[PDB]
RNA sequence: UGGGAGAGGUA
DNA sequence: ACTTAAGAGTCATTACCTCTCCATAATGCGAATAGTGTTGCTCATTTGCTCAATGA
DNA sequence: TCATTGAGCAAATGAGCAACACTATTCGCATATAATGGGGTTAGTGACTCTTAAGT
């Protein structure tokens, strides 16, 4: 994800997609103070961000699902 | 704040006086002895807020717990001190004087909808004569314009009845007293009864003007300004100088004059001052107010003290220095930098040196959030002071920060969208931005003292977007058309040329090598040179059917520079991709293989680390230029011997007087060009293999090391042109008249030039120097047009479900193929089948995007025309869907739904603009008795296709031409079957028989005379118009009949078998003589950017070609009159339609024949105006793409055809209607093709007959400026007249466009935007 | 003294000398501009002049 | 030359123009068609609001940025309400119309 | 500090 | 009833750097109004200090 | 018995107002031999389009 964004846009599926997903996902571990499921390695969250979907843990929908478990968890 | 909708209209006296807040009473600003804003001046603060963040006048309220109040002793409203910028005055003015928009931009409006002449409204508003309002009497009607002596004669006539006022008064009282629903029923029932031409059209604007003003809801009194608003005084603001003198705006001083002659008038008004005296005042105002409105517009512009115009507020918004393309569209932008760059070839493909002292000032507030978050700094001022004494904790703190933040780099003009690429900066010190030496060809940036433009983007949303769209490693490809642009580039490329070139008997010949680390392993010890002819062996991988990769193992016959490349080519790329010598085309090549096999990243580090063994062997080589490099042809001063001895014999020959002038000069320029081009010739041979000194085998012979020509053969920098004019000859000239000069420059410029042939050269050095400013300046002319014409263009559906399409057969005009059939389709998505049987039956389906695998497919089986859908075909309302467009071309994939198609088709078009067997078809023949075939068809083309089904070449028979070969017979090559009469025109028949000479008499339609050769008489019908009395209604025929005299029938039709003949034939067969069918029986006689523009503008060119509206028969109707009218009547129904057709015109259908929908009568250029009104829209489309691609293929620059029939969409977005249903749409109206298409879908989902329509093609301008947004168009072009038509008319806009988005501050429907203008979309439609 | 002192002080000929070397002086010396007052301009001037 | 942040225009409210008054880079109407050509419509955003004329919005944005939150407060620019008054005082009404 | 003209230069 | 001339209008690339330059003319004399100084006075703000319960 | 909390209070300083008296500004008014129609552009644009008007 340093480098190349190649297989996250191919994990993805959408440009445009992709940058309004880990915009959320490095809102989240910038605001709140998330926790990073990969290793950071002296990362910025953007790189971060990028690498979490390199993987394959962010998605629209699972990120979604995920903050309205917090959302349900917090009520 | 969260606006729908921007809502335009005229402003009522009454919603003036609501915007303000104080009448502004005083032309004086402020005072002298302290510099407080006076009171009702114009920069007074009871009207327009305080001066100080919560402060009075006085300084009786001074804190923010007064929050908002009045003060009672000096009335300045205790607020903020952004009131300054958001509160109007008005100026209440004595005579209503009349806005000068709604007077002189024309159509005026004024004497439009009170229909009088704008001369008479002139002088009825210059107080010269007057105007009668109403009058009981029959003697004096509405708008009887009296002069002075009139008037005074019906003052002591009438003088009770008649009211007649005089100015602009008068014209408020007219627009007063008119009735706007009695006007448009009384001209609505006045269009009913008859129509001239130039009744209809000024009855049918008047009444779309009523019908305007009607509709929106303003009264027609408005347009006579009562009351005038006042800016602002912060935004015509008081600056100062460093001398203490003021230096104020021009509004200030426009305000001035105007308050002053209206207190002036105020003053005649209450002195009783006489006549002349108030109506000269009265005249001032209204000059005052027009050039406060627009300076330079009613007369004389109003100067300054400087001798200058003043600026205006149609100045302040209108022009090239106007608040629109100044400030609204592009504006200035904090957080950036400038700087001369370098090369830095240490870099990978997405890094940038910034120096450290630029990047420290760009990056600063990140640096202060840093320092205080590792508590190194309490306060931000002492961040502030840390930052400016440069510290070493604030340079680890930014070179901690600057790591993985990507920064923009600019360079204008930005012509294309690879202009802007974002780079993961590295800090290096200097102060030149160190750039790769790869993105140089995108950036069109040589290191000659350019100048580059560093902004950092700052938000997450922000730095994502230049992190994964704009990223300069994920924009290889270029987006005009899908070749890469990250290129080796002239370097890189003479070192690979000399490391994959192979010599002789270099060193270390014929032996055997484990494998390429031993080649490295060989040339690095020295035992073997770069150019040993050896045999190595070499591991590819070649490709599984799935991903995995298969290894082959073989003995290749290689050179060692091919053996160390293959160290660097990756696993996946065959060895015919490095075998070769690599020239700039080879290596454009091995990166597009290595892209569509492997995909980017291994693209990425192909193109590193080729540029780094690129640039290290051209180091290692020593690629040197000298004078002994530029090798002369021994044989150059024999041939200019020659031919300066065959030019003096000519004009010797001129001298004794046998040839004319222009004949020895078109001989002097052959012989010239025939004298270059040998000796051309002879240096590309001298050059090319002039290396024969070999050994090993024997004298050998092979190409030439010679660094001339390699870095010609190259392709690196320069073309056989430079080399002939630096070792050949310079050639042929030409003046600045156009014509070439006839002795040539014969020297070159190793010789050096004399001083005659040098002052010869400087003629086209500045020509081509002018020449090149003047194209810039029309292609970013061009650019802009081509842009805010495709600015509403965006992708939105993802199919739309259509059966159309533009059937891409390959363009074979000429003797050669311009373009293959997989340079014109591979991309698109087929639209039908391909039905052939061929070899291997191929079949792909509909809604498949055609790949290089499906290409080669078509290839293999030769398919001739295949049908794919495009964009200007499409069904989708307000933009296209994904599959009509097919493949983006800047990835390689599907086009993802909401990127802007229009601005990248526009950028892509307006970019290289700086740079610039017999196959019979539509016949209709006979078989003569030689079988020397003729053709009795105008539109017949011979199509040249060859033994496999494919089109190798085409051509255009004339119509009666001669030919010797039928369908299915193949004829070899060189044989010459084009045989046709050039001059003339030929009759020909098809029957056989006598002729019966009736309908012609000589004295009156055939003049007697004789042929001065053979003495045989001679019967030229005489043209009519200089045709006898007797001549006027009769129209000869050669009445062909059988053998004893009955009248023949043409064979399938019933139509008498005659030859109605035209003027200036030569006839020469005679009566009583046998004639065969298909003979003769008479003679008949007959830039590159300015191109681009005028195919895009749609301008009817100087000569058009008529053409035929309805189909059927031809015949002439109209005698006694040299315009020629064609009664062209169908075959099956009667005829509505004739034509009119000028004197010297001439005609190629004669009126004996039948003609189809689009058939070309007159011959010349044909106007695409009426190509689409009568072929169709593909029609149109596919000659608009021809025409535009057959000027870029003449310049050399590749562009794909979906980019131009984008534009084409674009132009043809307008559609009148000429008969309506139950629509609202009564007659006339340019409505948008979107719009109707909408109301036919919902008149024929429930039930009804719908409404017809025909489009028509707009041009550039006219599209752009007849879109339905006002703001876009005044953005554009003509803000005077799209404010007018807009206020008007009482328009609104829907804030739908990429322009409209930037100009009002909100994220652009195009691409990340889309999503969120979806959602706000469907929450408007949802509530 | 006004006219004179506008024509040698802010006229469209009377300009700024680049002397950044003796070169230079002595080529704005010699020197036939076409424009100013009562000449052309870079709007009224195409490939004739 | 480069520029953080320094002084602003005063009828337009955006940043300053050269290198002898600290002036900040223009971003013309080419480069707003090349953004408009990438489809970085955030990035379009923030370099026509918050790095531009908007006061709300700049100031908001350096407070943010020194705070570590990269976040975008979006908001109106002053220009096009420049060009509302200018067109008012004109004569002709033009408002934007709420929903 | 900010604005407007005129001249010159770089890509 | 339609067809050529005259006249008006509206555009003609982008970005940056340096320098200079951006005004002169009637006097005077009361009337009247805005401005500033003077003295007595009140009112809001803050701080060290004092007074009253309360458990340890 | 004393530290801690809850409440308040005289006093000093900063702000300001209200009415009145002197004074520097500013504006309306008057000049009496006779005086009786103005400067200042743009001058080697090109191409195209729209409207109006004489010509057919
Ligand atoms: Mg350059
Ligand atoms: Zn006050
Ligand atoms: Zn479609």
């Amino acid at each position: 994800a340093r480098v190349t964004v190649q297989d996250a846009v191919e994990k993805i599926g959408n440009r445009f997609d992709l940058v309004l997903v880990a915009a959320r996902r490095a809102r989240q571990m910038q605001v709140g103070g998330k926790d990073p499921l990969v290793p950071e390695e002296n990362d910025k969250t953007t790189v971060i961000a990028l690498r979490e979907i390199e993987e394959g843990l962010i998605n629209n929908q699972i990120l979604d699902v995920r903050e309205r478990q917090e959302q349900q968890e917090q009520e | 704040e969260e606006f729908d909708a921007i809502k335009i209209a005229l402003a009522s006296p009454d919603m003036i006086r609501s915007w303000s807040f104080g009448e502004v009473k005083k032309p004086e600003t402020i005072n002298y002895r302290t510099f407080k804003p006076e009171r009702d001046g114009l920069f007074c603060a009871r009207i327009f807020g305080p001066v100080k963040d919560y402060e009075c006048l006085c300084g009786k309220y001074k804190r923010l717990k007064h929050r908002g109040v009045i003060c009672e002793k000096c009335g300045v409203e205790v607020t903020q001190t952004k009131v300054r910028r958001e509160r109007m005055g008005h100026i209440e003015l004595a005579s209503p004087t009349a806005h000068i928009w709604f007077l002189k931009s024309l159509p005026s409006r004024i004497g439009l909808l009170l229909d009088m002449p704008l001369r008479d409204i002139e002088r009825v508003l210059y107080f010269e004569s007057y105007v009668v309002i109403e009058g009981g009497m029959t003697n004096l009607e509405r708008q009887q314009i009296l002069t002075e002596e009139q008037y005074l004669d019906a003052l002591e006539e009438f003088g009770d009845e008649f009211d007649a006022k005089m100015g602009a008064e008068a014209i408020q009282a007219l627009l007063k007293s008119m009735d706007l629903e009695q006007e448009c029923e009384q001209l609505r029932e006045e269009l009913n009864e008859t129509n001239s031409e130039t009744k209809r059209k000024k009855l049918t604007k008047r009444i779309k003007l009523l019908e305007a003003f009607v509709q929106s809801g303003n009264k027609p009194e408005w347009m006579i300004l009562t009351v005038l608003p006042v800016l602002p005084p912060d935004l015509r603001p008081l600056v100062p100088l460093d001398g203490g003198r003021f230096a104020t705006s021009d509004l200030n001083d426009l305000y001035r004059r105007v308050i002053n002659r209206n207190n002036r008038l105020k003053r005649l008004l209450d002195l009783a001052a006489p006549d002349i005296i108030v109506r000269n005042e009265k005249r001032m105002l209204q000059e005052a107010v027009d050039a406060l409105l627009d300076n330079g517009r009613r007369g004389r512009a109003i100067t300054g003290s400087n001798k200058r115009p003043l600026k205006s507020l149609a100045d302040m918004i209108k022009g090239k220095q106007g608040r629109f393309r100044q400030n609204l569209l592009g504006k200035r932008v904090d957080y950036s930098g400038r700087s001369v760059i370098t090369v830095g070839p240490y870099l990978r493909l997405h890094q940038c040196g910034l120096p450290k002292k630029m990047a420290l000032e760009l990056f600063k507030p990140f640096i202060y959030g840093k320092l205080e978050l590792r508590g190194l700094a309490t306060t931000i001022k002492a961040a502030k002071k840390m930052v400016e004494r440069e510290e070493a904790v604030v340079w680890d703190i930014l070179d901690e920060v600057i790591r993985e933040h990507p920064v923009l780099l600019n360079r204008a003009p930005t012509l294309h969208r690879l202009g802007i690429q974002a780079f993961e900066p590295v800090l290096i010190e200097g102060k030149a931005i160190q750039l790769h030496p790869l993105v140089c060809a995108a950036y069109n940036a040589d290191f000659d003292g350019d100048q580059m433009a560093v902004h950092v983007p700052l938000t997450l949303e922000a730095q994502l977007e230049a992190r994964a769209l704009m990223m300069s490693t994920n924009n290889i490809l270029s987006p005009a058309n899908g070749e890469p642009i990250i290129v080796p580039s002239q370097d890189v490329v003479l070192g690979l040329y000399y490391m994959t070139r192979d010599c002789v008997n270099a060193k270390g010949e014929g032996m055997v090598l484990t494998g390429p680390k031993e080649a490295e392993r060989l040339y690095r010890s020295g035992l073997a040179s770069l150019h040993a002819r050896v045999k190595v062996r070499i591991t590819e991988y070649e490709k599984d059917a799935n991903g995995e990769l298969v290894a082959k193992t073989s003995l290749k016959d290689t050179t060692v520079g091919r053996a160390i490349l293959w160290m660097i080519v990756p696993k996946g790329l065959p060895y015919s991709i490095v075998n070769q010598a690599l020239g700039k085309k080879a290596i454009s090549k091995m990166l597009n293989t290595c892209y569509r096999i492997l995909g980017l990243k291994p693209t990425v580090i192909f193109a590193d680390q080729i540029m780094y063994t690129g640039f290290a062997y051209a180091a290692r080589s020593g690629a040197s230029v000298g004078i002994d490099d530029m090798v002369i042809p021994e044989k150059k001063h024999e041939i200019i011997s020659e031919a300066e001895a065959e030019v003096a014999e000519i004009q010797e020959q001129f001298q004794s007087g046998l040839v004319t002038a222009g004949e020895r000069y078109n001989k002097v320029i052959d012989i010239w060009a025939a004298a270059n081009d040998r000796v051309s010739k002879a240096m590309m041979d001298n050059l090319q293999t002039e290396t024969v000194i070999n050994r090993d085998g024997q004298e050998e012979k092979q190409v030439s090391f010679n660094s001339i020509y390699m870095m010609a053969d190259s392709g690196a920098r320069g073309s056989a042109a430079q080399i002939r004019q630096l070792a050949g000859m310079r050639g042929l000239m030409a003046k600045p008249d156009g014509s070439i000069i006839e002795t040539p420059i014969t020297a070159n410029f190793r010789e050096g030039l004399n001083v005659l042939q040098y002052f010869i050269s400087t003629h086209g050095a500045r020509k081509g120097l002018a020449d090149t400013a003047l194209k810039t300046a029309n292609s970013g002319y061009l650019t802009r047009r081509l842009v805010d014409v495709a600015q509403d263009l965006v992708v939105t559906e993802d199919d739309c479900g259509t059966h159309e399409g533009i059937m891409m057969t390959p363009v074979i005009e000429g003797g050669d193929v311009k373009e293959p059939l997989r340079d014109r389709v591979l991309g698109r998505v087929t639209a039908e089948d391909v039905l052939k049987p061929g070899t291997a039956d191929i079949l792909v389906p509909r809604n498949t995007l055609l790949h290089e695998q499906w290409c080669d497919l078509l290839e293999e089986n030769s398919v001739d025309a295949v049908k794919v859908r495009s964009v200007v075909s499409c069904d989708t309302d307000f933009g296209v869907c994904a599959h009509c467009y097919g493949r983006d071309l800047a990835r390689g994939h599907i086009i993802n739904k909401g990127e802007a198609i229009g601005v990248i088709a526009a950028q892509s078009i307006g970019e290289p603009g700086t740079q610039l067997s017999i196959k019979l078809s539509n016949v209709k023949s006979v078989v003569n008795s030689s079988g020397k075939l003729v053709i009795t068809s105008r539109n017949t083309e011979l199509k040249l296709i060859d033994e496999f089904g494919r089109t190798k070449e085409s051509y255009k028979v004339p119509y009666g031409a001669v030919l010797a070969k039928g369908d299915g017979e193949q004829v070899a090559g060189g044989e010459t079957v084009a045989n046709w009469d050039p001059h003339t025109m030929p009759v020909i028949t098809e029957v056989s028989g006598f002729v019966r000479f009736t309908d012609m008499i000589d004295g009156q339609t055939i003049t007697r005379q004789t042929d001065e050769l053979t003495g045989l008489s001679s019967l030229v019908v005489l043209d009519s118009a200089e045709r006898t009395a007797g001549g006027k209604d009769l129209r000869p025929a050669l009445k062909i009949v059988d053998a004893q005299g009955n009248d023949v029938l043409i064979p399938g039709t019933d139509m008498p078998a005659q030859y109605f003949l035209p003027g200036k034939a030569i006839v020469q067969l005679e009566d009583g003589v046998q004639i065969s069918s298909g003979d003769t029986l008479a003679r008949i006689p007959q830039g590159g950017l300015p191109r681009v523009a005028d195919l895009f503008e749609a301008r009817r060119p100087k000569e058009p070609a008529i053409l035929a509206e309805i189909s059927g028969i031809v015949s002439f109707g109209k005698e006694t009159k040299g315009k020629r009218r064609l009664v062209i009547t169908p075959v099956d129904g009667s005829d509505p339609y004739e034509e009119m057709i000028p004197k010297w015109r001439q005609l190629n259908v004669f009126e004996g024949e039948r003609v189809e929908r689009g058939d070309v009568i007159s011959d010349g250029p044909e106007a695409p105006h009426d190509i689409l009104r009568l072929r169709g829209v593909h029609a149109v489309t596919r000659y608009i793409v021809n025409e535009v691609q057959d000027v870029y293929r003449l310049q050399g620059v590749k562009i794909n055809d979906k980019h131009i029939e984008v534009i084409v969409r674009q132009m043809l977005r307008k559609a009148t209607i000429v008969n309506a249903g139950s629509s609202d749409f009564l007659e006339g109206e340019q409505v948008e093709y979107s719009r109707v298409k909408i109301a036919n879908r919902e008149l024929e989902a429930n039930g009804k007959v719908g409404a017809t329509y025909s489009r028509d093609l707009l041009g550039i301008t006219k599209a752009s400026l007849a879109t339905e947004s006002f703001i876009s168009a005044a953005s554009f072009q003509e803000t005077t007249r799209v404010l007018t038509e807009a206020a008007v008319a009482g328009k609104r806009d829907e804030l739908r466009g990429l322009k409209e988005n930037v100009i009002v501050g909100r994220l652009i429907p195009a691409g990340t935007g889309y999503a969120y203008h979806q959602d706000r979309m469907r929450r408007r439609a949802a509530g | 003294s006004a006219a004179v002192k506008e024509f040698f002080g802010s006229s469209q000929l009377s300009q700024f000398m680049d002397q950044n070397n003796p070169l230079s002086e002595i080529t704005h010396k010699r020197r036939i501009s076409a424009l100013g007052p009562g000449g052309l301009t870079r709007e009224r001037a195409g490939f004739e002049v | 030359h480069a520029r953080s942040t320094g002084s602003y225009s005063l009828v337009t409210q955006q940043p300053l123009g050269g290198k002898a008054q600290f002036g900040g880079q223009r971003f013309g109407e080419m480069e707003v068609w090349a953004l408009e050509a990438y489809g970085a419509a955030y990035t379009l955003q923030e370099m026509l609001t918050v790095k531009s004329d908007d006061v709300n919005g700049r100031t908001k944005m350096y407070k943010n940025i020194v705070d570590g939150n990269h976040q975008m407060e979006p908001g109106m620019p002053e220009s096009f309400n420049v060009l509302l008054k200018e067109i008012r005082s004109l004569g002709i009404n033009i408002e934007l119309e709420d929903e």
